[PDB]
């Protein structure tokens, strides 16, 4: 109950982080799909394109 | 193109004999069933499968077509003698929106024992001097099978220029007979001091000679 003059450790500081980042690449590849809509001509309904 | 096939296959007359044929994911992997065809080289194809889960009427039961998923599988118990043939995969290609066939393949090991070749050479006419050609012809007849290398010399070199061979066909005995041209001029028919063929099968070369004066 008695504090004498003099230097004191009582804890530690900890900057705990509130954001993380975690996206590895930026951006991924692709694959052709774009020729099914980005065509000359299309198919019926009757014999569609699969 | 989107379809590949093996070039050959190998097999015996009795075993099974299966096919495997393998495309991409839009066309065969999609869903779509396969039609399988024979090409017979002189008559037009038939069908032989479709859907690979019906029997045409006149088509044997030796045949049997099923789809493991992407790739589609013919197999075929014994080889009878109407197998030279060729066997096609036709699906239908969303990406090509249409019917698209395969590569083909040949279904043949060996029938074709050795024999004894035998050639003639016959020099050309008075009369085809005059036309401003000259054509050279070293007939090869009575030898099985129709395998022969042609090679023409002048006898100071080798002749690398209106070389041909021609395809040989079955004759009235079972056997082959072939010819060989050879275009040339009568400016310098009469220059050089004679002609000859040289023809080359299992080892056996035999030579003919002639003497235009
Ligand atoms: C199709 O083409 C247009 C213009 O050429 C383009 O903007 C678009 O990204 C392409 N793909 C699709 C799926 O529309």
């Amino acid at each position: 109950f008695t504090v004498e003059k003099g230097i004191y450790q009582t804890s530690n500081f900890r900057v705990q982080p509130t954001e993380s980042i975690v996206r590895f690449p930026n951006i991924t590849n692709l694959c052709p799909f774009g020729e099914v809509f980005n065509a000359t001509r299309f198919a019926s309904v009757y014999a569609w394109n699969r | 193109s989107v379809l590949t096939q093996p070039p050959s296959v190998s097999g015996a007359p009795g075993q099974r004999v299966t096919i495997s044929c393998t495309g991409s994911s839009s066309n065969i992997g999609a869903g779509y069933d396969v039609h399988w065809y024979q090409q017979l080289p002189g008559t037009a194809p038939k069908l032989l499968i479709y859907g690979n889960s019906n029997r045409p009427s006149g088509v044997p039961d030796r045949f049997s077509g099923s789809k493991s998923g992407t790739s589609a599988s013919l197999a075929i118990t014994g080889l009878q003698a109407e197998d030279e043939a060729d066997y096609y995969c036709q699906s239908y290609d969303s990406s090509l929106s249409g019917s698209v066939f395969g590569g083909g393949t040949k279904l043949t090991v060996l029938g074709q024992p050795k024999a004894a070749p035998s050639v003639t050479l016959f020099p050309p006419s008075s009369e085809e001097l005059q036309a401003n050609k000259a054509t050279l012809v070293c007939l090869i007849s009575d030898f099985y099978p129709g395998a022969v290398t042609v090679a023409w010399k002048a006898d100071s070199s080798p002749v690398k220029a209106g070389v041909e061979t021609t395809t040989p066909s079955k004759q009235s005995n079972n056997k082959y007979a072939a010819s060989s041209y050879l275009s040339l001029t009568p400016e310098q028919w009469k220059s050089h001091r004679s002609y000859s063929c040289q023809v080359t099968h299992e080892g056996s070369t035999v030579e003919k000679t002639v003497a235009p004066t």
